[PDB]
């Protein structure tokens, strides 16, 4: 109930501390921010909105890939429109940024592995450890992703 | 006006705890999306966690207890038979690959939200990743592995000069009551659920110990709660508190299992509700940090916690759903807002104005003139 | 559809190339000012002279289509 | 019909305005040349990839309107 | 019939004279050349028809001028046609242009004057020395172009 | 391709002679604007064409002459009621304002264009202006006041080898013949109307005198001659005088007035074969000089030249364009026209007595 061995670790707490050589440089990475001199006028906001929307049309897929790739690389120019298509239609945004990291961060196949969930999962129905084993590409963490897309492949 | 921050990353949807289990963190997923697709990004940071190292886990939890984490593998899972009934790991928490890397991202999304609240020049952040509170020192508990809440606090109470705790949540908030029994300047207000529920207790009586009286606070409540029933409670005392207290930094758990249509809450909570609740406290103009934790209905929890983000900006959002991915998952209405089930109030008027009674002289016994 | 995805593609690009637009029609103007004051001089002060400004910059807009027939 | 005069003005100024307009669409061009192949990778090749681009560059002109309306 | 005194008056002829300083600076004086380089390739004959016909509609008469007050001035640029209508949108080309003098070369009027052309002619019908005499401003050369002009209000 | 010349001026067209008199110099208005509709304007020089001052004019005639047109006016024109009669001015050659100006731009025309063929750097040059020829030293006559003709032949003689003289015109070329009546290096052909008509000559034995027998020729006719007709009796002699002659410039007088519907004028020619004349003198490919003159019919006059004027480039034009003359091209509103219903009046052998004589009598000169 109230263990007096469990209750703190000497917190040491000052509630003043002025300038206390604040941290965070590291444990949060800015990846958007606002700007509302030009955009937010109500006569510009609309101008990102059919950008947002041309993205979830006919252009190449990376993974899988409907706005949210676009979205990050807007921070890029932090006022531009024109300069993400220049290197949206790059060959590959995925592989030239390798410091920022993200591109790998937004969502996270082959007939033969998908031949075999059919052949995996039906059968045993509840392993969830051999999943891996018999597809040994792909990790449990991919192989659950397909399950939430899939559900609305039957209707 | 006032600053927003927010905070998510993308590797946690794809981890799963076992067969069965209501607790799946793909939810925060959801709610990720709605943001963005509701034009809201316009108004808010955005920023990605890192990892969290081992160095602020020792803070407050042992260092071999860490050490086990390391060690544990489900293949191996066998060997550490004697150990694993010892530290409560077992059917309220299973093991599986990647337990650790889990809690250390949301361990280190609060840490982080704490310290742009520490630099003091923005009053609001938001992180729905935390709200883990059960947990103890040398145990896992209730579902929870981690007290992050309390390793984020740590960094506010160094510079601001009180803070407040709020714990919406239907379970009590037992692990950060323990931490703060015998000291004036950290408040723990908690509502919630008493009589048979996890994890057993929030009496009236836990009040206190050496100077710590009438400064942990409990207001335990039965299943049938209204949105309206939930208004004469709420409100009073915290405007009564505010001059009494004397806050610097609130810290508001938004507990969203209090909703309707809960595997397991019974209460009659809807999301205008719960939503009602943050205006007032908006209303202070006072360094907020919001937090969720609990919920296993995964399409309603994304259509509160939505709603309490457009509202810390004081915009309004309209009802209706966009075109995205996660659409038909939204019921068969597909409307934001949501209806409670038939359940009335099961408290009487007189077991309302029992504490409020009581308590509130209780509370001039303190020093003020 | 394959040709919404273009529409939705030309959105994006319409004001920047409508500025440049506006700025070739500014040097040719001057010939459109004095045209249309002449006419309704020599016709009379019935006709608005703005209105036909507007209707031979659209007729010029029309044979540039040919470029992409 | 005082505006046969204007379609006239015209005849003489659309050749010299055809020039700059090639210059403005070929700036652009690099956007749709590759782009258009990446909608012809993710679906069948029956559809022409130069079809596309002549539809949607006559598209832009027509929005251009507005300015003299 | 033949008049040995008026056969001719000692012409001296050569036949040869190479070179006797050739005369003619001035007698003739060029006022339109030829361009095929550009013009004539069966692509740009017809830019110039749709500018001639261009001048025949609603622009400023000088005296009544319907496109001849135009071909003499694309010369002037010898290979342009927008240059002229920056001075031909000017205030006046006839009065800026004096030394070349064709601008009042080209074709060579009130209510009052007009006025005594019915009451000139229709009484003596035959003088043409009063018709400059009642008319003073005006002379015999010009009150006769009217008369060619004329013909068509009838019909 | 070959080069040519063109010459106007605008202030012609508003001169006025009198009551009822058949030139009228409006005339070279029409044609003028024909040649900018056509788009012929692309393919040809324009030049402005400046005052004749009286230097020129002295090299040929009296200095005392032409100060008596300086001096008279239509107000003044009693006084002079002697002298007028002396020098044939009269019911032929009115009087009237700016008499004088008039002849300045058609002397200053021809005289303009006789330099840039000597020049020797082109081939082909029109005046329309000029074309009068009946004029005398002392006298005007036949509607004409000044030979220019000769004052522009003057300036090619200096240069220019041989200058062959031509005259289609109905009326006979009389004030040219008597400049070149006894010199070789000038041939003076003449095809003309004979037997009661202006100026009352032009017989076959209107042929030189001293050396020059067979270097001043004619080749009177009749009236009704058709432009077939006109065939067999212009190409043949040509083709003999070339290699006898050897000209060096021909001059091509394309007086107009021998066209059908013509007030004065009673031959049986249209548009074509008139212009059938030139395709055959452009074939030998020397430098030329056409020239106009008579002409009454305003209406057919500008049809001709305009024709004549295409055909030194040899190229093709097609109908009228809208101009501002359009109506005055009769009913028909066509370029090309048809002819009256006359016959030929002159018999077969009457076309092979010239011929069958003068041949061998060009056979005379010398050549081997
Ligand atoms: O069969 P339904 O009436 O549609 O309900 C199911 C069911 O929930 P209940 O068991 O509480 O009825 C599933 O639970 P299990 O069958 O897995 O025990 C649950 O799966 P989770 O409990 O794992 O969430 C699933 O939810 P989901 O569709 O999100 O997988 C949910 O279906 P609905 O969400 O449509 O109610
Ligand atoms: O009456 P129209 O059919 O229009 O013809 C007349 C007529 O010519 P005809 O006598 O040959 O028909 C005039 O001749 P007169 O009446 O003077 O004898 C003539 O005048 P000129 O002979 O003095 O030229 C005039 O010509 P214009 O209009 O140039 O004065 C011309 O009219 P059209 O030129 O309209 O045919
Ligand atoms: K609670
Ligand atoms: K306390
Ligand atoms: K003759
Ligand atoms: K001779
Ligand atoms: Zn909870
Ligand atoms: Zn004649």
């Amino acid at each position: 109930r109230i263990n007096v061995g469990s209750r703190f670790q000497a917190e040491i707490p000052l509630m003043r501390d002025r300038a206390l050589a604040a941290a965070d440089p590291h444990k949060a990475d800015l990846v958007w921010q606002p700007w509302e001199d030009l955009e937010s006028s109500r006569e510009k906001q609309r101008q990102v909105e059919d950008l947002l929307t041309a993205a979830c049309s006919s252009i190449f897929p990376g993974a899988g890939t409907n706005q949210e790739l676009a979205l990050h690389c807007l921070h890029e120019s932090r006022g531009d429109i024109l300069e993400t298509l220049n290197k949206l239609l790059l060959k590959k945004p995925l592989r030239p940024h390798n410091h920022p990291l993200a591109t790998y961060h937004y969502t996270g196949w082959k007939m033969a592995e998908r031949k075999l969930f059919n052949k995996g999962i039906a059968i045993y129905k509840k392993d969830f450890f051999l999943v891996q084993k018999l597809i040994q590409t792909k990790t449990v963490a991919q192989c659950v992703e397909f399950y939430y897309t899939y559900k609305k492949q039957v209707k | 006006r006032r600053k927003v921050c927010y905070y998510y990353d993308g590797d946690v949807g794809n981890y799963y705890y076992g067969q069965g289990h209501p607790m799946k963190p793909h939810r925060i997923r959801m709610t990720h999306n709605l943001l963005l697709n509701y034009g809201l990004y316009r108004k808010m940071e955005i920023y990605r966690p890192h990892k969290a190292n081992a160095e602020e886990m020792t803070k407050y939890h042992s260092d071999d207890y860490i050490k086990f984490l390391r060690s544990i593998r489900p293949d191996n899972m066998s060997e550490y038979s004697k150990q694993m009934q010892r530290f409560n790991v077992g059917e309220d928490c299973p093991v599986f690959d990647g337990l650790f890397e889990f809690c250390q991202l949301s361990t280190g999304g609060s840490v982080a939200s704490a310290v742009k609240l520490n630099k003091q020049q923005t009053d609001i952040a938001v992180n729905w990743a935390g709200g883990l509170h059960h947990a103890k020192k040398s145990e896992a508990s209730g579902f929870c592995y981690v007290n992050d809440i309390v390793l984020a606090i740590l960094e506010l109470l160094k510079y601001h000069q009180r803070v407040l705790y709020i714990d919406i949540d239907i379970h009590h908030g037992d692990g950060v009551e323990e931490a703060f029994y015998t000291t004036d300047r950290v408040m723990t207000v908690s509502f919630h659920k008493y009589g048979e529920y996890f994890p057993g207790t929030g009496d009236l009586r836990d009040i206190g110990a050496g100077k710590g009286k009438y400064y942990a606070v409990n207001y335990p409540l039965r299943d049938g709660i209204d949105d309206e029933s939930y208004e004469a409670i709420f409100k009073p005392v915290m405007s009564k508190v505010m001059e009494m207290f004397q806050p610097s930094a609130v810290v508001l758990q938004c507990g969203s299992d209090s909703l309707s249509g809960d595997r397991l809450g019974c209460f009659n909570l809807t999301i205008k509700g719960h939503a009602k609740c943050v205006e007032f406290v908006k209303s202070f103009n006072l360094p907020m940090l919001m937090l969720g934790g609990g919920g296993y209905t995964i399409r309603n929890v994304a259509r509160c916690w939505t709603y309490e983000t457009a509202v810390a900006l004081d915009t309004e959002i309209p009802n209706e759903l966009p075109y995205n991915d996660y659409f038909e998952y939204f019921g068969p209405d597909f409307k934001l807002h949501i209806s409670p089930s038939n359940m009335t109030n099961q408290n009487t008027n007189e077991y309302l104005e029992k504490i409020k009674q009581r308590l509130f002289e209780n509370l001039r016994m303190l020093p003020h003139a | 559809d394959p040709a919404i995805s273009m529409d939705l593609l030309r959105a994006v690009l319409q004001p920047s190339i409508n500025e440049e637009i506006q700025t070739v029609f500014n040097k040719y103007m001057k010939f459109f000012q004095k045209a249309a004051l002449n006419v309704r001089d020599n016709v009379g002060e019935e006709v608005d002279a703005e209105q036909l400004i507007q209707e031979a910059c659209r007729s010029c807009l029309e044979q540039a289509k040919l470029l992409f027939s």
